RNA sequence: UGAACAGCCUCUAGUUGAUAGAAUAAUGUAGAUAAGGGAAGUCGGCAAAAUAGAUCCGUAACUUCGGGAUAAGGAUUGGCU
RNA sequence: UCUUAAGGUAGCCAAAUGCCUCGUCAUCUAAUUAGUGACGCGCAUGAAUGGAUUAACGAGAUUCCCACUGUCCCUAUCUAC
RNA sequence: UAUCUGGUUGAUCCUGCCAGUAGUCAUAUGCUUGUCUCAAAGAUUAAGCCAUGCAUGUCUAAGUAUAAGCAAUUUAUACAGUGAAACUGCGAAUGGCUCAUUAAAUCAGUUAUCGUUUAUUUGAUAGUUCCUUUACUACAUGGUAUAACUGUGGUAAUUCUAGAGCUAAUACAUGCUUAAAAUUGUAUUUAUUAGGAUGAUUCAUAAUAACUUUUCGAAUCGCAUGGCCUUGUGCUGGCGAUGGUUCAUUCAAAUUUCUGCCCUAUCAACUUUCGAUGGUAGGAUAGUGGCCUACCAUGGUUUCAACGGGUAACGGGGAAUAAGGGUUCGAUUCCGGAGAGGGAGCCUGAGAAACGGCUACCA
RNA sequence: GCCCGUCGCUAGUACCGAUUGAAUGGCUUAGUGAGGCCUCAGGAUCUGCGGA
């Protein structure tokens, strides 16, 4: 009663506030950082409660209505190209995009099928950004290495020059 | 004030900028970029004031968006980009092409230039280091960095960079008989050949620049800036040719080309 | 102090090695520097068996910012002395100067033999303590 | 939090300073690590400028250097057994900079052995060359010479291991070695 | 033990004397303890309770300048290494 | 103006001395014949029949406050004789 | 525009103040009130309290869209356009207001960072990512969630949300395609060695022996789709955006040198138990430092006005009035401080002691 | 002529004054001490000898 939520962790039969960070249940956090101290119940089943939620781990022998008997679908199906193939239990170098779930959506008597886009789907796109990368970084590589020859070339010349004018001076 | 500061008022801003005082409340404040928010000119400022292109700030933003505006060799977009002392603005779109310069009032001129010297564009080296790898390199005024510079390029001295590419064109170094540009102070502006420093220790140091009309001045040599040979400029310089005349003689000029 | 190493630790010049291994003259090798604008480092600081990380000549300390001129007018403490710095100020509205004093605590490494009267020379550095922020490079005494 | 600010200390000629603003983050202070030995344990700490700090704790070796070979071997630490500031530190076993620790001595020991080949206490051709051009070598102090024997070197931590996480150190050698072990037994 | 020919326990020494046995009613004499409140009791804080040794800190009005003063008010206290 | 030898001066007080009187005012309390501070035509204060004040001291008399409690609300229990 | 006048006396000459006179971006108030421009405006007492409603949110071609949304594949069967909701990245640390606290404090001029941090911008910058030293790598390229949603609900109530089933990443946790040129990256830390610039350095950088719980070195996105043939969904190939280590730059920040502040002796000695001044060492810091801690010496300030007290005291640029000197004011449009009712603590973040962010107490 | 003081009335101002007077603010010894943070542990639960 009053809704508060009971916390998985906390092993008491009573109602206590805690400072509830991220990653953690019975807060939803507003702010990046911020922490705001909720009320939770413990994970203690006491008669204070109003509703237990609980989860069939095994189904007995008798169904029940809107239980067992029937069954929800699935609303969306795999969206990355992986997914996928593990879903359907797809090989190294079998295509994905044809296997792709076409839901049907009908606008009054316009009829469509909208499919997932593929992520982590290696394109031409994708190889041509791969190639493109190795070829900046050798680029890179053969200016920086022309330039520090270059420049060594220079260096060299200049301590030629400075040993040239060692010998000028000193009559 | 817990963090860096977004906003700038009119009255604070440089008196260079000749904003006017009473229309707006704030000024545009320069982003980070090559040269401080001081002594740099934005583009909206450029555009929107000097050259009077745009009549609003959204009209600069629209003429910056569809890019007709690079500063240096690189198109720019942000509404308040800190285009500095030697910064040469383009516009493609007009074929005109300018290249910043202070008048001899101490104000940024809207002197005009060619392509074939836009170009290039020179730098006061402003630090000399060996980077990583043992390798050389020069920092000029406006954050520019080049790499593997001349061993003779010592800090003082200018280097002529290309906008198509940073490189090294040639130098001029920092000696008695360079015409210089007075870049800083009370003699904002003014043009002169250096006849001797002073180098003292520790504190700033001090040059003694005369003019064309041998009116000598003094000036730290943090506010300087050597631009070409003894008479032999190597970019061009806007109208006057960085010599001030008394008010008097200002005046006469005046009323003589009335 | 009398022995050079006093405290409960070991004083050295860091970064410093002596190399233990290598048979050479002059039985030690002792780090100085020269802190510039003209100032002369004393042969005690260049001889010295001192350590005073907070030397000026030997120390990690390096002078820069305000050099300035006072006379002792304390030497009870440690390795640090207080200079009084007379000055006149001015008064605009009688037009005429006041007599006014301040003393600025500035270390003092050994290589120096200060009195209480000396005029000594000193140069900013980093905050050395709580207040003192100034090295002794000169003295002058007679 | 630990201020580090000036401005709650007594003024140099005693007067109280007042409150003139609350505590800031860009003067804070962190309590002291007090890293002790074994089953290393190094909690990250974010410090000014997303920056990264090891506040190390339990630490169980360090990389210890032998200054006149210039080699530096990985080394577990025996304990510390004098620390010029306190001796608290010496009682409790914390780690922290320029104490005189004890670490193990077997490394070193097989390195000098295969470097050098001699031996303290107590074999192919460009071996014996090798050993040939270093000969003499073996000429190493008497106070490390009957370290290796007791199987323990001393050595001076020089980390911070508040703040790098390592306890990094070099072997007390010649002068410091002898002043340190002075220290040691005086009584 | 402790400041102590204080109190408590023991040694040498001396006594083990005072009518005694059985039960544990009231009222007594002597000793005590009491929840909450805290002098509302009573002529009156009578009786009782409270504090108490030692070390360190802190100590007012007034004063004959000597005191007030252990003022008031606080903290610590064993064993062992 | 009567009169004495002189007519209570300095001081102090409902004081341990003031009948009326539980005087009048203030403070202390919720409430005060109590306490204290003032007022003094004081039945009947007052100057070594010593006046006034007074630090310290007091198994002297009195009021209030803090602490403390079976004094009490409101009694109950235990031990010895 | 360097000026005075009435008033003590029967009358005179003085001291002397009262009064008159003028200004006040100096306030209130009384009376009266047509026009134009301009414009202050809850500071004074209460930094006193606050009903109510707004003031911080934000997307492109370019992070994630199968909305069971719109409009279409007249460009397309993975998607293709737009696009609510939501995750992600930034910002919310700017601005605005007030002047309570503050008397070497702030602040002003002037210095230093050889004493440090620095998101973003700008410019450079990772063959050694096979280094755990050639498949750890799937490299025509990898793993799991989880948001958004439907349905079940609790609470009088909140920008409360639990339990279940779905699903992506520039979200998280991994991980190659780097040949091999020399002699093994970079990042961290330790010790040793050499050492273009500065007035000066143990500087910059480089070489060794290693350490590291391990950082980074592109599995991201949108357009254009072009060249090579031994024509293969082959090999090469442009414009960008986003991201990335180090260095420099910029926006800054924190400390810092000298000098300077109103009235007070009816404030003369103060600081120093348990930090006071300094030394050694260590922690802590982003960094110097009694910033803190341990040991040690007894020091530091002061009649050239310390310490203490008051301030109807934020400091300054400046304002009013002035022959010259000066007097008074500066809450307030600009700069720098400090505060979000008082006080402290702290998460996130480059940036907060943040309050239109949390935590606790007090009111 | 001027003028002084006591006393008498009215009004105002300040002072002494029992009341261990009373408030407001600052600093502080001592006692109690929330809270977040660091740290020694505790490990519900979830995940592939391990990790959170």
């Amino acid at each position: 009663k009053q809704g508060f939520p009971m916390k998985q962790g906390v092993l008491l039969p009573t109602r206590i506030k805690l400072l509830l960070t991220k990653n953690v249940s019975c807060y939803r956090p507003r702010r990046d950082g911020e922490r705001k101290r909720k009320s939770v119940r413990g994970a203690i089943v006491g008669p204070d409660l109003a509703v237990l939620a609980l989860v069939i781990v095994k189904k007995g022998e008798q169904e029940l209505e809107g239980l067992t008997d029937t069954t929800v679908p699935k609303r969306l199906g795999p969206k990355r190209a992986n997914n996928i193939r593990k879903f359907f239990g797809l090989s190294k170098e079998d295509d994905v995009r044809d296997f792709v779930i076409r839901r049907e959506v009908t606008k009054g008597e316009k009829t469509y099928t909208k499919a997932p886009k593929i992520q982590r789907l290696v394109t031409p796109q994708r190889l041509q950004r791969k190639r493109h990368q190795r070829a900046l970084k050798v680029r890179n590589a053969q200016a920086q290495r022309e330039a520090a020859a270059e420049y060594a070339q220079l260096l060299a010349k200049r301590l030629s020059e400075r040993k040239a004018e060692k010998a000028e001076i000193r009559k | 004030a817990r963090g860096p500061k977004k906003h700038l008022k009119r009255l604070a801003a440089p008196h260079h900028w000749l904003l006017d005082k009473l229309s707006g409340c704030y000024a545009p404040r320069p982003s980070a970029g090559p040269h401080k928010l001081r002594e740099s000119l934005p583009l909206i400022v450029f555009l929107r004031n000097r050259l009077k292109y745009a009549l609003n700030g959204r009209e600069v933003k629209a003429i910056l968006m569809q890019r007709h505006v690079k500063v240096d060799g690189k198109v720019r977009t942000d509404t308040t980009y800190p285009a500095g002392f030697m910064d040469v603005i383009t516009l493609d779109a007009t074929n005109e092409n300018f290249r910043l310069v202070y008048d001899v009032k101490g104000r940024f001129a809207v002197h005009r230039i060619t392509d074939e010297e836009a170009s290039y564009k020179l730098g006061k080296v402003k630090k000399v280091q060996l980077g990583k790898k043992g390798v050389p390199y020069v920092v000029t005024h406006d954050g520019r960095t080049i790499r593997y510079p001349d061993p003779n390029i010592k800090v003082n001295d200018t280097v002529k960079i290309d906008l198509a590419s940073g490189k090294i064109t040639d130098f001029i170094k920092f000696d008695a008989g360079k015409l210089v540009y007075v870049t800083g102070g009370r003699n904002l502006g003014r043009i002169g050949t250096i006849v001797h420093k002073e180098r003292h220790d520790g504190g700033f140091d001090l040059v003694h620049i005369k003019d064309s009309l041998d009116n000598t001045f003094v000036t730290r040599l943090n506010n300087v800036f050597v631009i070409g040979e003894q008479g032999k400029p190597y970019i061009s310089l806007p109208k006057g040719k960085g010599i001030k005349l008394s008010i008097a003689e200002e005046r006469d000029r005046r009323r003589a080309q009335q | 102090e009398l022995t050079v190493q006093s405290e409960r630790a070991f004083q050295k010049q860091p970064h410093i090695f002596n190399n233990p291994k290598v048979k050479t003259s002059k039985r030690t090798k002792r780090w100085y520097k020269n802190a510039g604008l003209g100032f002369k480092t004393p042969k005690t600081a260049i001889e010295g068996s001192y350590i005073d990380k907070k030397c000026p000549f030997t120390g990690l300390v390096s002078i820069r910012g305000k050099i300035l001129t006072g006379t002792v007018v304390s030497t009870k403490m440690h390795r640090t002395i207080v200079i009084r710095r007379a000055y006149l100020h001015y008064i605009p509205k009688y037009n005429r100067y006041e007599k006014r004093h301040k003393n600025v605590p500035v270390h003092v490494s050994p290589a120096f033999r200060v009195q209480v009267g000396d005029i000594v020379t000193v140069g900013q550095c980093r905050p050395i303590s709580k207040t003192v922020r100034f090295n002794v490079v000169k003295v002058s005494a007679a | 939090g630990i201020s580090r600010d000036s401005r709650h200390k007594r003024s140099a000629t005693g007067a109280k300073r007042a409150q003139f603003r609350k505590k800031r983050k860009f003067e804070l202070g962190r309590q002291p690590a007090n890293t002790k030995i074994g089953a290393k344990r190094i909690h990250s700490v974010r410090t000014r400028g997303g920056n990264k700090k090891y506040r190390a704790l339990r630490i169980e070796t360090g990389n210890f250097s032998w200054a006149s070979e210039g080699i530096s071997k990985k080394t577990r630490i025996a304990g510390v057994v004098y620390h010029p500031s306190n001796n608290e530190l010496v009682r409790t076993n914390t780690l922290t900079k320029a104490a005189i620790v004890q670490i193990d001595a077997t490394p070193f020991r097989q390195w000098f052995e295969a470097h050098y080949g001699q031996t303290l206490g107590k074999k192919s051709k460009n071996a014996e060359r090798k050993w040939a051009a270093r000969a003499a070598s073996a000429k190493i102090e008497s106070s490390v010479e009957s370290q290796f024997s007791a199987g323990r070197l001393y050595a001076c931590i020089s980390s911070r291991p508040g703040q790098s996480g390592r306890c990094d150190g070099y072997i007390l050698e010649g002068e410091e070695l002898a002043f340190y072990l002075r220290r040691l037994t005086a009584k």
